[PDB]
């Protein structure tokens, strides 16, 4: 997994030296986002149950032909299955913004993602309409401070630059 | 490795004798449907996109707990490596079809899968449910009775071809038991 | 037509006499305008030798985290001696015999064409650039763990199936009863045992792979020796299919080992 | 493959025992639609409301 | 060119093919009594929209409990899905008359209809009662012994094709029996 | 080029051997198959402009949603590119008939086509719907032999089970 | 052991794929030769106990230095076991005509033959005499047909080119 | 690498054009003589061990200085390395005959071989006579004019490949000297 701690603890062992004082400087930088990033995790964990609907309804407005037959949204199960599908990606941004890295996403979300979408014919450009709608929705005065607006909005832009 | 041409030469190495007009007639009939065997792998390579696809969905629509929390094919690191687990057994069976025997299959890949599968924790019980989904669609494309894709062949009987592909997949369950 | 005539350029190579000239003026006139492309295609293949050795370390560092495969140190400063032994021997292998020069070239232009599975763009690069094919082999044969340090035995018999082939593989090292300079431990007063003390660390922790890392390497080594040595030798494939450490310790190059 | 079906058209030749270039025959595969319009006039002409 | 005709239906995506004035003579040389056959299948598809209306309504006229609340001809989208399906057999058994054989009728239409209908709550004894109306309706159009409408044909007999389509509707009936 | 001639000389080169007579049997299979394969390519060289126009009309009939903005068919210059994108396939299908193998297809058109189609948001679902219309309405006794209608149609579905 | 169609599938998994369209073009060509070559196997089959003793004493008619002691050809049962050593070279050259290729030849007739003929001092020139003694009398319109007459010798001179 | 069928489309790929009946007839005559082409490479592989052992003493019969002390061909190893050098550049021209194109030897054997012979001191005035000796033996086998070997071939002319085999030999010495 990727984080601030486990990345810099690797090069201590993989070069065969002790814990330095430069890696001790690195966890100090994790303290400056510990009370600055984790407010967004408790934000969305009590907020997904209404935004799984409005961001699940966001893509079918762009792509009404998935309801159309012989397509990714040929039948209700993918969408009902389809709503469960999108509740795994930002289920991991609750796991990513609690750790400090993209660990729960680069090993559980993108690894093998383009290969189960070509074979099972799921159009990857509807996930770009699914959770990037929340990027165009986010209000820094009302919902949460601009520290989530620079970090929750960053981790989403990791994903659209991965499913494309 | 060795073919059905060599399958009587498997026996002939331990004969202290030869193969002549005693056993060519079993190989002479293999040529008489040699057009047919090359005509009955042209259906199998014609639907490579769907055969590993609907197979792994054939167990999801029956046993859906394998993608539950506590699953073997939970995330995309696992199930994208499950479609590679299920495609290369469609690969070493089509090599065995043009050879007439499982000499390619039973030694290159299946030589002891119960030290790579029980060493991982792979569910063997619904692996064989993932086998007969492809076997029932292998005999269904040998005959032209697939309800979706009709294929234009020369007419004739292929029950010896349809029974042989079921007798390739049977020892797959034996290699995991 | 362009002008009143079209003479050849004086910048074209092989334009002067070179018949009864001095040695200084002979060599100046045969390499007239050829020096540029010799140095263009000298930094070309050295960049290719630098590029594929990067593209296989991306598997060694998946998603920005280092695995147990890197591990260049175990004790305090355990890479400084590994720094010297890797770069001093790289000069030792550049003063080899003139028979092993093209033996390295033509065999690197043998195995890479096999491993590049029928991609016509890729075999065209491997014929012009000998440095690329020397880097294509040792990168891929260390990306997929196949050479010596990771294919550990699991039975009790396979430790002698390893030991039968390797001391017979070292017929390539000793030409006769003399040794060679290609197989040298080191050249400092501790560097002999300083090669041993890392040699047991790299074998030990590489026996601590995951269940996926051993079961995917035990079939990649099998088909590796099945298309590098036993092209049709089904008896050698009868040990290469079920016993993969036999199919891995045997090295495809004339490494002089 | 759900409610998919063939569809065929017939134009016979104009006169008997003469060759006709205008005679032509479709065999186009076409998905049969839901047809809600005559579903209303058949349920209302037979039974009751149908509004469950 | 019946095998190329069969690939318009079986290939699992919609194409189009049509027959001009030259290759209409190719069809008459191929299919025996094709001028009796193409007159027969034209006299089913031209009046199929009336044929589906009397077929579902006679099911109401001898069993009016289908249009009851809780019935299977209640809630008119459900009543429309009968009227979708009622021509789907007549689209396919017209195609069984055209190919001369009901192989393409079996796997694409009849295969799985028995287990689908008990999954959805279809009463199966009314479903044989619907198709038996359409069995009696087609033979009054092939023999032109229909009471209301009549068609124009060259004179002769077509009772072999009337028995040929009667061997196609009981394949629909015994599949859902 | 992955032709049958190359596959039997590459295994001959790897074994350090001569041309053995086991490969000569495979060359005898070419001149039997070459007459029933070249006239599939000769009829394709005289029909390519009429077949590539008739192909793309079912691409927009099965999926008519591409004329929307943001899709890959909103303006005329890239609908012109769509016919060029699909003519390049049906030229490489002509090129591989003359060689006899799948050599030009899996190297020129195929290798690298996955990671540029999802890059530029092109679905392969409309790419395979273009040639499957071409591969279907072609009567095996009406245009060419009963052998070329098998061998050439075996090359068109090679694209479909490599793209899906 | 390398024959016509076990080779082209040994290279078909060497890239990790399925059979191609030219992979089947190779298997048609031995079918073009599975009649012209199986007659040549039958001619050796019902004549092998006539040719073991015919070409057997042929080499003994060459080398008079084996007939005196100082060799492994002193007594009778060596010459009886010599006629056994003839029978193995006709057992596997009959096998290759059944499968088409040089499969059974390279394993136990070609590879490893150097050690147990040179450290055992049984000269390879003595073997190639009786090998050519079968090769210098092919009565082409009498014993077989014209195409069996040219490929029967093509398997005969394989041990010529290897062992001598 | 690049055989004859690949060659005719790689110079037509830069055309951005199809390959119709303008140059396919030149390729249709290539598969006409393909039965004679397999009746040409059979005459080279069948006599390999003679003709490689031939020129290694036929070179030194003209130049006896190569066996002298201080010779390139002086010891047992430098001859044992010379004979295994000897059939490599003739097994590759057999590849070019069987594949119809010279694009397998000039990238895997003539790929900088004048580079390596200067690094060892291998003479080149001998290395081109040692392949011209092994050249006339290759036109005296595809045309049955050998004086100690006769291959029974049908009636026909073999000047089609007599200059073409030597065309795969004069390019050898030109790009290694
Ligand atoms: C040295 C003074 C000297 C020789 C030694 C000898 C060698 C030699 N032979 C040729 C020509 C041929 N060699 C051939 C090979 C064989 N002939 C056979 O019949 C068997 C099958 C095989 C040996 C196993 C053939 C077919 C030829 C061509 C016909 C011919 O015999 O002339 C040459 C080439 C001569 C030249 O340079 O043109 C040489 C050097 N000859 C010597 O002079
Ligand atoms: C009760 C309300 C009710 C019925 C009972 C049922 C009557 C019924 N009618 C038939 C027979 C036919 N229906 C036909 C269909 C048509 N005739 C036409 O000319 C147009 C084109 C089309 C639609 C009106 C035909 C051709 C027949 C056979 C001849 C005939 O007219 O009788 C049946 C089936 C035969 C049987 O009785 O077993 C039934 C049950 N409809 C009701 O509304
Ligand atoms: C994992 C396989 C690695 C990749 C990829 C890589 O570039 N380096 C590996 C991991 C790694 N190693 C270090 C530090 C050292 N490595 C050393 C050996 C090299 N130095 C040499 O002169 C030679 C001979 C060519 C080699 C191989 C040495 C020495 C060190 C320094 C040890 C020390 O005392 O500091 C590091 C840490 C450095 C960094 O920031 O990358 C890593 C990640
Ligand atoms: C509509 C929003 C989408 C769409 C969604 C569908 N996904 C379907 C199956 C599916 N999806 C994934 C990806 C996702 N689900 C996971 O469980 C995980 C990992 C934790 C990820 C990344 C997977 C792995 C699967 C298969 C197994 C499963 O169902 O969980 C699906 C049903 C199709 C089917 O599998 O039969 C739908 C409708 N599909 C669309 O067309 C748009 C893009
Ligand atoms: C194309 C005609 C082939 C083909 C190409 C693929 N190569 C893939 C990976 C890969 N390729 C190379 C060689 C290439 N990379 C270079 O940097 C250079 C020259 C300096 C060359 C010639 C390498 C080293 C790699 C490994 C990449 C990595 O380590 O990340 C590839 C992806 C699949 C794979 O990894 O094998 C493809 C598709 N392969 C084909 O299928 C056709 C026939
Ligand atoms: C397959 C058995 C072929 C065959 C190949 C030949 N190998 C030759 C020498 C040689 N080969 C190897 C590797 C191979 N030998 C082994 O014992 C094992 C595994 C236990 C393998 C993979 C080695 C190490 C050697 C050196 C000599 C020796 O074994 O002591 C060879 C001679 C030519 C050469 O020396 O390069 C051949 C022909 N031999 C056969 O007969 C079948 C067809
Ligand atoms: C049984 C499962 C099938 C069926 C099989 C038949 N196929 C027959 C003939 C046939 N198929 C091919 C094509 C195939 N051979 C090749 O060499 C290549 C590619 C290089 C391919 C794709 C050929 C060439 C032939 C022979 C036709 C000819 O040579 O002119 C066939 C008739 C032969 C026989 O009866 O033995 C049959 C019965 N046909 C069926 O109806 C079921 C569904
Ligand atoms: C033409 C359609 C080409 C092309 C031609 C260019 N050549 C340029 C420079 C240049 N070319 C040569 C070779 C020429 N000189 C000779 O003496 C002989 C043969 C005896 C030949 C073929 C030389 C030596 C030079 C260097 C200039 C000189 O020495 O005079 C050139 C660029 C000129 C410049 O840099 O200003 C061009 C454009 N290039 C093309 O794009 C097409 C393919
Ligand atoms: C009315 C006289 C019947 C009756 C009919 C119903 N059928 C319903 C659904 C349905 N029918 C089929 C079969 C048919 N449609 C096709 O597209 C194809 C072939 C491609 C065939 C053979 C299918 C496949 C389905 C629906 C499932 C699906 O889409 O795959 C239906 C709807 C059920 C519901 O809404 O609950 C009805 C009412 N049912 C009756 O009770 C009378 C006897
Ligand atoms: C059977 C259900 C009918 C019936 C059929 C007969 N039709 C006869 C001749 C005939 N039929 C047609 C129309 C048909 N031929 C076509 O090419 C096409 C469309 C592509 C269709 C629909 C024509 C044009 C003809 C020839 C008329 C003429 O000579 O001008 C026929 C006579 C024997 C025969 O030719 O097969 C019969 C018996 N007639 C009946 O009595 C029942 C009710
Ligand atoms: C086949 C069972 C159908 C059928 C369909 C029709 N196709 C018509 C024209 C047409 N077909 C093709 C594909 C074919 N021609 C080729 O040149 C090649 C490849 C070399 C193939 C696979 C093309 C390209 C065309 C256009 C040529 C033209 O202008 O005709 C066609 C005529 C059009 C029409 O009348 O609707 C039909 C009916 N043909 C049949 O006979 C059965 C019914
Ligand atoms: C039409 C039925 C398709 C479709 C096609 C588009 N392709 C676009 C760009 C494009 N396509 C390729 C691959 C193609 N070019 C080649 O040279 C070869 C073979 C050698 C092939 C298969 C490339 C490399 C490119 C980019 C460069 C270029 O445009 O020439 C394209 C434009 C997208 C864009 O440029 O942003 C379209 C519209 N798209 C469709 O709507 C259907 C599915
Ligand atoms: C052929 C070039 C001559 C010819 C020579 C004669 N051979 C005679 C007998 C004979 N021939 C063979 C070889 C043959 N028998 C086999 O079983 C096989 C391979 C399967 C072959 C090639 C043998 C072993 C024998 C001895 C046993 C016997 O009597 O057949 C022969 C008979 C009289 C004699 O010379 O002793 C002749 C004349 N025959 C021809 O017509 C052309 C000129
Ligand atoms: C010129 C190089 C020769 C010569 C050659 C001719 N060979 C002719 C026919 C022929 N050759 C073979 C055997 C060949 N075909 C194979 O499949 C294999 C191995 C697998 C080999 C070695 C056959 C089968 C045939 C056809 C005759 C038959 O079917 O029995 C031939 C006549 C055909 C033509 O002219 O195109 C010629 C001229 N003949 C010569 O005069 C020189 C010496």
């Amino acid at each position: 997994m990727k984080s601030v701690i486990t990345t810099v603890v690797s090069a201590a062992d993989a070069a065969g030296r002790f814990p330095s004082n430069s890696d001790l400087e690195s966890i100090q930088g994790n303290i400056q986002r510990s009370a600055a990033r984790l407010e967004a995790a408790e934000k969305l964990a009590g907020n997904h149950e209404a935004v799984v609907k409005e961001a699940g309804d966001a893509c079918f407005a762009k792509y009404a032909y998935l309801k159309n037959p012989g397509e990714a949204g040929e039948n209700q199960e993918k969408i009902n299955k389809c709503y469960r599908d999108v509740d795994h990606y930002m289920r991991l941004v609750n796991y990513c913004l609690v750790v400090g890295g993209t660990g729960p996403l680069d090993e559980w979300g993108i690894a093998g993602a383009r290969e189960v979408y070509r074979t099972l014919n799921l159009p990857t450009s509807a996930y770009v309409a699914s959770i990037a709608y929340t990027r165009d929705r986010l209000c820094v005065p009302r919902d949460m401070s601009a520290q989530a607006g620079v970090e929750f909005s960053a981790y989403l832009d990791y994903l659209i630059n991965a499913l494309s | 490795m060795l073919d059905a041409f060599s399958r009587v030469v498997v026996n002939s190495d331990a004969k202290a004798a030869y193969v002549g007009g005693s056993d060519l007639q079993a190989l002479k009939s293999f040529i008489a449907d040699g057009n047919k065997r090359l005509d009955a792998v042209n259906s199998i390579v014609s639907n490579a996109s769907c055969m590993v696809s609907d197979a792994v969905s054939g167990m999801i629509c029956e046993n859906p707990g394998l993608i539950s929390p506590g699953g073997n094919c939970y995330t995309n690191r696992r199930m994208a490596a499950c479609l590679r687990d299920g495609e290369i057994i469609l690969r070493y069976v089509s090599y065995a079809l043009l050879a007439g025997d499982a000499s390619v299959l039973e030694d290159r890949c299946l030589n002891g899968l119960k030290e790579t599968y029980i060493a991982l924790g792979v569910p063997t019980n619904s692996s064989i449910r993932a086998v007969s989904i492809m076997k029932a669609q292998a005999v269904a494309f040998i005959t032209n009775t697939a309800t979706e894709r009709k294929m234009s062949f020369a007419a004739g009987d292929c029950t010896s071809l349809a029974s042989e592909v079921a007798s390739y997949f049977d020892r797959v369950g034996a290699a995991i038991s | 037509l362009t002008g009143y005539d079209s003479k050849s350029s004086p910048n074209f190579p092989n334009r002067a006499a070179t018949r009864e000239r001095r040695t200084v003026s002979f060599n100046a006139r045969v390499a007239r305008n050829k020096s540029q492309a010799k140095k263009i295609l000298e930094k070309a293949d050295e960049f290719f030798a630098r590029s594929v050795t990067m593209q296989y370390k991306a598997f060694a560092c998946p998603n920005g985290v280092y695995d147990i495969q890197c591990t260049e140190g175990t004790v305090k400063g355990a890479a400084y001696e590994k720094r010297a032994m890797a770069v001093s021997a790289a000069f030792r292998a550049k003063q080899a015999s003139p028979a092993a020069k093209a033996r390295a070239l033509f065999e690197n232009r043998r195995h890479a064409i096999i491993a590049s599975h029928e991609c016509q763009h890729e075999e065209d690069l491997f014929v012009r650039f000998p440095k690329l094919s020397a880097a294509y082999m040792m990168g891929k044969t260390e990306a997929m763990r196949t050479c010596s340090r990771y294919v550990v035995p699991d039975s009790l018999e396979e430790e002698y199936m390893a030991a039968s082939v390797d001391r017979q593989m070292k017929e390539r090292a000793c030409p006769g009863g003399v040794y060679a300079s290609s197989c040298v431990e080191g050249n400092a007063k501790g560097q002999a045992e300083q090669a041993r003390v890392a040699a047991l660390a790299t074998a030990f922790r590489s026996a601590q792979k995951s269940a996926s890392k051993t079961t995917a390497e035990r079939y990649s080594s099998a088909a590796y020796g099945r298309d590098h040595f036993a092209h049709g030798c089904s008896y050698e494939e009868s040990v290469f299919n079920t016993y993969p450490a036999t199919a891995a310790a045997m090295r495809s190059k004339s490494y002089n080992y | 493959i759900r409610n998919k079906a063939p569809a065929m058209e017939f134009r016979r030749p104009s006169f008997a025992n003469t060759e006709d270039p205008s005679a032509y025959f479709m065999l186009q595969k076409e998905t049969v639609p839901l047809r809600m319009a005559l579903a209303e006039k058949l349920l209302t002409k037979l039974g009751r409301k149908g509004d469950g």
